[PDB]
């Protein structure tokens, strides 16, 4: 029950600032180095910052140097990341991880051996907005739903209230030049069942408190 | 700073296979290298540290070697739970840099995509915009190319693609391409065509419709 719990994520306008917290428990926090690592949507792991077990020194990735500050409080078992002058390219899931750095087991034991769960930061000017849901009308037929112009992530889509799961492909959303997201969800069904079977995509966008049920018809 | 690279970018392997992937540093980093495993929508997990030491709790089929600028990670016998993305990371010098990752995916026979094209709905059109969708369904391998033509003229800059992860059941991928036009443009044209290129096809397949038929 060693655990790192991130918090502080959310939507933030470019140029504005945000603070992440990472609560540690179940181990001796003051004997571990700590890292922030981030992962942009669809991208690999990118390293952000490190700080040593006693907050001695701190180092930063070049792309965040001068704008981010890593800190820690060992009497609160917590690690922080102060993020200022946020840019679009800063949008990611942010992870904290602990790193023994030879403090334990072996003098060469260096690595991020425990991670938090991640917290999403989204940098954007866009306003919260629920999606429009358009049908993709149909021995096998394809049908689907186009879930368009929403902000922010995410939406969830199901078919016939979760009843229909085979042949369902719900694609990763794409960010449009508008700043609004779009995704489609499709399903292949036997051509025979059209007219006999009803197909309804269920879309919900919790940040808009929007829920839409769209019948997809031939 | 030190630059990390990996190879290959992706590899296709089967359960029971001996998998070997490599990591390269832009300069010598001695043995100061970590390997990580990450699965979609979850936190990375330390596999190897100091280039060859196994992290506690990690199956012995994993191992690692190298020192200086060249490193390898080897899975002696791939198990279903090893299909993931793997990252190296140097801690020799700050800033600490990850490699781009190597995606270990599930090999299957070639499968050509099934192509469907969808006209924009009446409902969308009433609101001034037209989206035309082309679906490439249940193909393997992942490399596929979609192209749009409107009245045989070649589109560019008005489409976006999305691809699913490898399906768990059949290990195929699916691809969505969306061609976005103004309602006014959409109605100045007749034939809309999606042309698909993929290893499973002898020659490209074209799906089209005529506007209002």
């Amino acid at each position: 029950q060693v655990q790192l719990v991130e918090s502080g994520g959310g939507v933030v306008q470019p140029g504005r600032s945000l603070r992440l917290s990472c609560a540690a428990s179940g181990f001796t926090f003051s004997s571990y180095g700590m890292h922030w690592v981030r992962q942009a949507p669809g991208k690999g792991l990118e390293w952000v910052a490190v700080i040593w077990y006693d907050g001695s020194n701190k180092y930063y990735a070049d792309s965040v140097k001068g704008r981010f500050t890593i800190s820690r409080d060992n009497s609160k078992n917590t690690l922080y990341l102060q993020m200022n002058s946020l840019r679009a390219e800063d949008t990611a899931v942010y992870y904290c991880a602990r790193d023994p750095r030879g403090a334990t087991l072996y003098y060469y034991y260096y690595g991020m051996d425990v991670w938090g769960q991640g917290t999403t930061v989204t940098v954007s000017s866009a306003s919260t907005k629920g999606p429009s849901v358009f049908p993709l009308a149909p021995g096998t037929a394809a049908l689907g739903c186009l879930v368009k112009d929403y902000f922010p992530e995410p939406v969830t889509v199901s078919w016939n209230s979760g009843a229909l799961t085979s042949g369902v492909h719900t694609f990763p959303a794409v960010l449009q030049s508008s700043g609004l997201y779009s995704l489609s969800s499709v399903v292949t069904v036997p051509s025979s069942s059209l007219g006999t079977q009803t197909y309804i995509c269920n879309v919900n966008h919790k940040p808009s408190n929007t829920k839409v049920d769209k019948k997809v018809e031939p | 700073d030190i630059q990390m690279t990996q190879s290959p970018s992706s590899l296709s392997a089967s359960v029971g296979d001996r998998v070997t992937i490599t990591c390269r540093a832009s300069q010598s980093i001695n043995s100061y290298l970590d390997w990580y495993q990450q699965k979609p929508g979850k936190a990375p997990k330390l596999l190897i540290y100091a280039a060859s030491s196994l992290q506690s709790g990690v199956p012995s089929r994993f191992s690692g070697s190298g020192s200086g600028t060249d490193f390898t990670l080897t899975i002696s016998s791939l198990q279903p739970e090893d299909f993931a993305t793997y990252y190296c990371q140097q801690y020799y010098s700050t800033p600490f840099t990850f490699g781009p990752g190597t995606k270990v995916e599930i090999k299957r026979t070639v499968a050509a995509p099934s192509v469907f094209i969808f006209p924009p709905s009446d409902e969308q059109l009433k609101s001034g915009t037209a989206s035309v969708v082309c679906l490439l369904n249940n193909f393997y391998p992942r490399e596929a190319k979609v192209q749009w033509k409107v009245d045989n003229a070649l589109q560019s800059g008005n489409s976006q693609e999305s691809v699913t992860e490898q399906d768990s059941k059949d290990s195929t991928y699916s691809l969505s391409s969306t061609l976005t036009l103004s309602k006014a443009d959409y109605e100045k044209h007749k034939v809309y065509a999606c042309e698909v290129t993929h290893q499973g096809l002898s020659s490209p397949v074209t799906k089209s419709f005529n506007r209002g038929e």
